[PDB]
RNA sequence: GGCGACACACGUGCUACAAUGCCCACUACAAAGCGAUGCCACCCGGCAACGGGGAGCUAAUCGCAAAAAGGUGGGCCCAGUUCGGAUUGGGGUCUGCAACCCGACCCCAUGAAGCCGGAAUCGCUAGUAAUCGCGGAUCAGCCAUGCCGCGGUGAAUACG
RNA sequence: GCCCGGAUAGCUCAGGGUAGAGCAGGGGAUUGAAAAUCCCCGUGUCCUUGGUUCGAUUCCGAGUCCGGGCACCA
RNA sequence: GCGGGGUGGAGCAGCCUGGUAGCUCGUCGGGCUCAUAACCCGAAGGUCGUCGGUUCAAAUCCGGCCCCCGCAACCA
RNA sequence: GCCCGGAUAGCUCAGGGUAGAGCAGGGGAUUGAAAAUCCCCGUGUCCUUGGUUCGAUUCCGAGUCCGGGCACCA
């Protein structure tokens, strides 16, 4: 486990390998690199460990990553449950959160379809 | 792609601008 | 094209080699209109072949095309109770049509990863002989000449 | 100890990130690691890290008094 | 408050599954329209949505304006990826009396399904289809991916 | 007279926490109006009695209205 | 008295030989059709009559109870 | 117990220098549907072992195992 909790991919580049980091899209990728001073197109595998420290001690004081933001998330949608907000309420079934329509779609919240009987017509 | 607004393109579908897509 | 026959369409020779045949070439590669796109693939894959097995680019793809051309295929008719393959010879005009169509459809299923590498090699290979879009071709052949039987009932 | 079945233990020495050198015994001889317990945030006083938050919320709001009296 | 519901089912579409591609920088070539509690040049603050300033135009003059695909340079190297951008956490902006139900944006983080789709089925015969961007009407704002239009690039095939 | 089985809405019948279906009747959607289909409502001391159980249409014990079977003899 | 049988809604495999529940129809969703049927593409539903036992494991092997069919009941 | 047989691809069967064909499966052409037809492709120590040969599914010694066949049973 090289950093932060996890192993990022040898073989390309910094700022892209960073981001497999949860917590670190390509933006924190960028600023992290130039604020420690490592090129952003060094291969993984051509870090010096001086590099390699340097840059690991930066991520994980500066922002809150992997384990302990999810922690964070969760402990944000528990609260809106508990309290209870509409909000809450959504992430109690399992619905959209943010005011989409639910007659269609919504599948990725929903999740696969649970097909049902329909109404039978006349002969 | 068109549906990212992180990007470019994505801002010009939208007809937006930003840090991603300046003026 | 009930009424009459359709027109043939005439289209510009390209610039670069002087040639029709190699426009219509260029017209199978277009995706979305890209024209120019498509035009470089074709001239990069010239440069391809060119430097690979030192040859003239136009000779070699000329020769690709000959050789994928299917003198005979099958062709559904009628009649009353049943639906036919009957063995049909090809006109020059689809003869050219169906080679050009098959080469870039075995040159975009080969593993190459560059558009330019994956139509100059399966213009190498089907100069050759080799190559999927000559595969294509022998096996159009072999159907129709197949389905002899059904000679007679061709128009 | 039984003969020919068990790996050597030697002299060895674990160097962490935070400058912290261990001396202890091992399979291996020279060992490089990313945490210890010297430098761990669990075990460094209460190293907080980035979380001071607790959490905060809510009513940390304040921003402001505006609405009048 | 509801018309915005959601175990489900259908239609019409949008965005994709990638290398004839994606990205960043740089650099070109349209047309038709709209515009006085309107369009807003340019300056500065903000990574930014925007905000404060602040000229010009009652407009073949001033502005919306950058057209985009393209062209040039470099990066990515076949990976559920720098493909895809749904979903969700957080922080902001603007219109508005007011964005909980139920707005559009911006930013950090999240990065789902999807590897080209069963039976079946649609459109188009040429500047057409495909693809690329632009404008308007409605309108405070906007759920427009809709509609009506405008140009850019530009095919394949018709034996019968 | 002797063993086994059904009693549940007006009809015909499903089936340990006073329960349903259809059909009949009433509405309603559909329709030009009907049929059909779809939806909604009323439907009941769940045969009598004793028992078990906090609790019985439900499990038991019988009994009852009725349904299949047993019956000189040489 | 003796033999066979009870397994998706229907009718039948699977048991003999313990480990894996299958076939046709029906039902549900979708296609074709102006529409229905036929047809074509997908999907759900059986803890095997019950109880007890053997076993690491029972639709399957052994018992017990409830059914459901069938054959027998002769000499006087 | 003795003779005569076999084993070859998922199935069915054909044969000193060889590895087959028919169907199953896969894709494609064809179509209302189901097939039919057509083109391509997959499926082996030719049971095991030990030998002959320059080498063998092949010849042979051989064991395993289903084929058959014929006799006998105190
Ligand atoms: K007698
Ligand atoms: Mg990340
Ligand atoms: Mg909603
Ligand atoms: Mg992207
Ligand atoms: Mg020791
Ligand atoms: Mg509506
Ligand atoms: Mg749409
Ligand atoms: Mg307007
Ligand atoms: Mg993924
Ligand atoms: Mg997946
Ligand atoms: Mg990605
Ligand atoms: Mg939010
Ligand atoms: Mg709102
Ligand atoms: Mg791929
Ligand atoms: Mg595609
Ligand atoms: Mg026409
Ligand atoms: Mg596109
Ligand atoms: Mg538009
Ligand atoms: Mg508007
Ligand atoms: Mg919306
Ligand atoms: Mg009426
Ligand atoms: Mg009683
Ligand atoms: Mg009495
Ligand atoms: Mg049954
Ligand atoms: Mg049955
Ligand atoms: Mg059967
Ligand atoms: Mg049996
Ligand atoms: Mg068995
Ligand atoms: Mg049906
Ligand atoms: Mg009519
Ligand atoms: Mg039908
Ligand atoms: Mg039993
Ligand atoms: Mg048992
Ligand atoms: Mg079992
Ligand atoms: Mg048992
Ligand atoms: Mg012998
Ligand atoms: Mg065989
Ligand atoms: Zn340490």
């Amino acid at each position: 486990a090289r950093i932060a909790g996890v192993e990022i991919p040898r073989n390309k580049r910094v700022d892209v390998a960073l981001t497999y980091i949860y917590g670190i899209g390509k933006a924190r990728a960028k600023e992290a690199l130039e604020k420690t001073g490592i090129n952003p197109a060094t291969r993984v595998k051509d870090l010096t460990e001086a590099e390699v420290v340097r840059l690991r001690e930066y991520v994980e004081n500066t922002w809150k990553l992997e384990g302990e933001l999810r922690a964070e998330v969760a402990a944000n949608i528990k609260r809106l449950m508990d309290i209870g907000c509409y909000r809450g309420l959504r992430h109690r079934r399992g619905l959209p959160v943010r005011g989409q329509r639910t007659r269609t779609n919504a599948r990725t919240r929903k999740g696969p379809r649970k097909t049902v009987a329909g109404k039978k017509k006349a002969p | 792609g068109k549906g990212d607004r992180r990007t470019r393109r994505g801002k010009i579908w939208r007809g937006t601008y930003g840090k991603y897509r300046p003026r | 094209a009930r009424r009459r026959r359709a027109e043939v369409r005439q289209l510009q020779p390209d610039l670069v080699y002087g040639d029709v045949l190699v426009t219509a070439f260029i017209n199978k590669i277009m995706r979305d209109g890209k024209k120019n796109l498509a035009a470089r693939i074709f001239y990069d894959a010239c440069k391809i072949i060119q430097e690979k097995t030192g040859q003239e680019p136009l000779k070699v793809f000329k020769q690709a095309v000959e050789n994928v051309k299917p003198r005979m295929e099958v062709r559904s008719r009628r009649v009353g109770g049943a639906n036919y393959q009957v063995p049909m010879e090809v006109s020059p005009r689809r003869q050219q049509s169906l080679a050009l169509r098959w080469l870039v459809q075995a040159a975009n299923q080969r593993p190459e990863r560059r558009a330019a590498v994956r139509i100059a090699h399966e213009l190498m290979d089907a100069a050759e002989g080799k190559g999927g879009a000559v595969k294509k071709k022998e096996d159009v052949e072999r159907m129709a000449e197949a389905n002899r039987a059904y000679a007679h009932y061709r128009w | 100890m039984k003969e020919g079945i068990h790996p050597k233990l030697v002299p060895a020495r674990i160097i962490c990130g935070c400058g912290n050198v261990i001396e202890t015994y091992s399979t291996k001889p020279e060992i490089y690691v990313e945490v210890c317990s010297k430098c761990h945030p669990f075990y460094t006083g209460q190293q907080r890290f980035v979380d001071t938050e607790g959490r905060v919320e809510r009513f940390q709001r304040r921003y402001g008094d505006s609405y009048r009296k």
